[PDB]
């Protein structure tokens, strides 16, 4: 997880993580979500570009941004910020 | 007088048995096999 070894180990990316906020997720499984897109979030540099997703029935941006940001330390801050004000309610479409 | 026990029997088995299937998902939730128990509860709510 260090700079270095992230940055010489491949190349930049265009992230787009697509969260599952229905019903079957809360509880455990919610908070672990939580947990892990912030570590997973934590993996990307600055030449890295990243938005977050959430789907229940409906496919919204979770946050501000409406598409690819930069994913430095403040696009970064506001992602997680976020993320963790995420809660599950609803029915699972995988293709929204 | 007909043998009427003899269907409404597995008639009220069959709904008992849709009734055990069914998955009781949290928040709203459903699945594929939860929609197709409630179109049956129309066949076991007409037929009593
Ligand atoms: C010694 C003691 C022996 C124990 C006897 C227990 C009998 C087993 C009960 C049925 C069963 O084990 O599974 C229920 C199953 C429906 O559930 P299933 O599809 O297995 O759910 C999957 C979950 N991932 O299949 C069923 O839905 C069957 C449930 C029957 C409920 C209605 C029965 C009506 C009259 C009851 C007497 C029979």
């Amino acid at each position: 997880r260090r700079p270095w070894y992230i940055q010489g180990a491949a190349s930049p990316k265009d992230m787009l993580i697509l969260v599952d906020v229905s019903g079957s997720v809360s509880g455990l499984t919610l908070k672990l979500i939580r947990t892990s897109v912030s570590e997973m979030l934590e993996t990307l540099s600055d030449d890295d570009f990243v938005n977050v997703a959430s789907f229940n029935s409906n496919a919204q941006d979770v946050s501000c941004f409406q598409h690819l940001v930069q994913a430095n330390v403040r696009n970064k801050k506001v992602l997680k910020d976020a993320v963790n004000n995420i809660t599950a309610k609803g029915i699972t479409d995988y293709k929204k | 007088w007909k043998p009427f026990e003899t269907i409404i029997l597995l008639t009220i088995f069959a709904n008992c048995v849709a009734l055990a299937v069914y998955l009781p998902m949290p928040e709203d939730d459903n699945n594929s096999l939860n929609l197709g128990l409630e179109k049956l509860e129309y066949f076991f709510l007409t037929v009593f």
